[PDB]
């Protein structure tokens, strides 16, 4: 559901990374494929060589959407209804992989804005991602 | 498990830099803060009333480093973790009855902590190597339930 | 969130078991302790011998609450706010055990009303329980 | 693992009664219906458009019994599951890349199915025995990832 505080913290840490979608998104993706290789299975059609244009383009899109969700952090479902169709009905993404991607994302923020990721935010971000991942597969809820 | 020669390299090098004191504290803290229910196993640590009330708790900080230096024995002989943690699995399994799911949880936080302390020196390959370590350790701790 | 259908199915299968709280609750609990022994850890003060008065009394209370949630299947949170405090803030119940209890519950219904538990309901019931268990630990959401 | 003499008794007796055909179908069906994402691994089965459209699918029903009779080899030598499923773990792990989490999922449904077919003959002790079996099997299938 996300409390007021949780919303505030999420917005905060996103203010610090805004203006880096392209760069960070590409990084979290590459860390995901590198540490959770089986996730590759979902992108046969992707150029997976480090720093590929595809990964960059997609990376940017991914975080662009997470950002979009923050602007409408009050109706994440509505905000991403079109994407839950895609990830649930169409691709049938295993809910387990959403964990891998959120994990890598936190790793990326930790490396570039370690001060921005205080333990309090860390918890708010974690509830945000489980919420997001829920909705994105949630068709089953 | 099988460890590539670099995986070992990647691991032992970073190990030498690690300040088990700061990292260990930072980690156990974050676990308690993000996944509240874990607090139950640490009732003996007094106040855990608030996030900030947790960073400070010296028992948390103390145990934090204790937990982290255990990995020191892991890095010790990456081909013998099972036997070196059997006694560790025994209490976590037969005694405390921690659900293996939390081992995974802690391992994940641990990774994030390292990433914040070594910034760009924590390369994707490096992350993967620790991910593996962290999991092969938890599998050694779990096991005792099967 | 629970769709209209999900709500309807949940209500349906609960109509068939209503009038058995005492009996079923006691059974799901005993199956839980028997197949997931580590869950015992939460009831040191309980008489765990098969068919104990405690288990019966508690059994009845448990399902009584699930029933209560069905009546307010539109505001499960509100309906169980007092219990999420108890299971989250107080007892600090590991979210993993909620799975064990829901599992045993389905086993109990399967044994007594195998016709009432068609696969369709099975899915509606499953979403109901993950929702309930979420709220009951959800303080973290 | 260690199997008490009754655990074996409990298992092999019930085994003799089991109609792998009906149970197996009932099970794979329910898995697909409750946890939709699993459908992805069975794209080759044609229509899975609706619950009721799934109960009927003969490919589902066929595979259902095939999956269940595999447990027949489990019951075969409850002290040799690992070696008897290595090849089974290999495709599920290295080939399909099924996340171990789904093995758990199916095992759970399987239990519920048995409970509906043997009603009161599926005693708590009996449930526990199969729970164990189901898990020790999934641990044999997983393993291949570690
Ligand atoms: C909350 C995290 C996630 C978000 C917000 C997200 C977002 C997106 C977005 C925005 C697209 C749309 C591309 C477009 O239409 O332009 C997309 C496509 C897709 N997503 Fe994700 N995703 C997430 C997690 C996942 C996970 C866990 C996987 C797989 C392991 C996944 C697999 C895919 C795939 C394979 C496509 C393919 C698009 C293509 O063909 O290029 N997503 N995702
Ligand atoms: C794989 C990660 C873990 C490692 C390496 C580990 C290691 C250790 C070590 C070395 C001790 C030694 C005995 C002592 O000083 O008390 C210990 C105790 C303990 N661990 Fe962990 N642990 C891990 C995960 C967990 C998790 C997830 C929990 C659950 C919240 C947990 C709960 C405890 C508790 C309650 C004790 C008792 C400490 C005390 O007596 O005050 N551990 N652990
Ligand atoms: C959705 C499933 C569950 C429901 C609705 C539920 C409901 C309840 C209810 C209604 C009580 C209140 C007793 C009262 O105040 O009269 C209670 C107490 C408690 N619950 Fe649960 N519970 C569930 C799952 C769990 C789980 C997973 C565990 C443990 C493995 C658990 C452990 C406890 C404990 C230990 C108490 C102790 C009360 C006493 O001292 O007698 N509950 N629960
Ligand atoms: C421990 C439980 C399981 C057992 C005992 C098991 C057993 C089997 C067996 C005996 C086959 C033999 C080869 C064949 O006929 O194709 C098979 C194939 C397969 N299994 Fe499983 N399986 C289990 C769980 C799962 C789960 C959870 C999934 C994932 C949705 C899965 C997906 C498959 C797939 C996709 C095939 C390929 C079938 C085909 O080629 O059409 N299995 N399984």
């Amino acid at each position: 559901v996300l409390s007021a505080a949780d919303k505030t913290n999420v917005k905060g840490v996103f203010s610090k990374i805004s203006g880096h979608a392209e760069e960070y998104g590409a990084e979290t993706l590459e860390r995901m494929f590198t540490a959770y290789p089986q996730t590759k299975t979902y992108f046969p059609h992707f150029d997976l060589q480090h720093g590929s244009a595809q990964i960059k383009a997609h990376g940017k899109k991914v975080v662009a959407a997470l950002v979009e969700a923050v602007n409408h952090i009050d109706d994440i479902a509505g905000a991403l209804s079109k994407l839950s169709d895609l990830h649930a009905q169409k691709l049938r993404v295993d809910p387990v992989n959403f964990k891998f991607l959120g994990h890598c994302f936190l790793v990326v923020v930790a490396i570039h804005h370690p001060s921005a990721l205080t333990a309090e935010v860390h918890a708010s971000l974690d509830k945000f991602l489980c919420a997001v991942g829920t909705v994105l597969t949630a068709k089953y809820r | 498990v099988h460890w590539s020669a670099e995986e070992k390299q990647l691991i032992t090098g970073l190990w030498g830099k690690v300040n088990v004191a700061d990292c260990g504290a930072e980690a156990l803290a974050r676990l308690l803060i993000v996944y509240p229910w874990t607090q139950r196993f640490f009732s003996s640590f007094g106040n855990l009333s608030s996030p900030t009330a947790i960073l400070g708790n010296p028992m948390v900080r103390a145990h934090g480093k204790k937990v982290l230096t255990s990995f020191g024995d892991a890095v010790k002989n990456l081909d013998n973790i099972k036997n070196t943690f059997a006694q560790l699995s025994e209490l976590h399994c037969d005694k405390l009855h921690v659900d293996p799911e939390n081992f995974r949880l802690l391992g994940d936080i641990l990774i994030i902590v390292l990433a914040a302390h070594f910034a760009k020196e924590f390369t994707p390959d490096c992350q993967a190597a620790w991910q593996k370590l962290v999991r092969v350790v938890a599998h050694a701790l779990a096991r005792k339930y099967h």
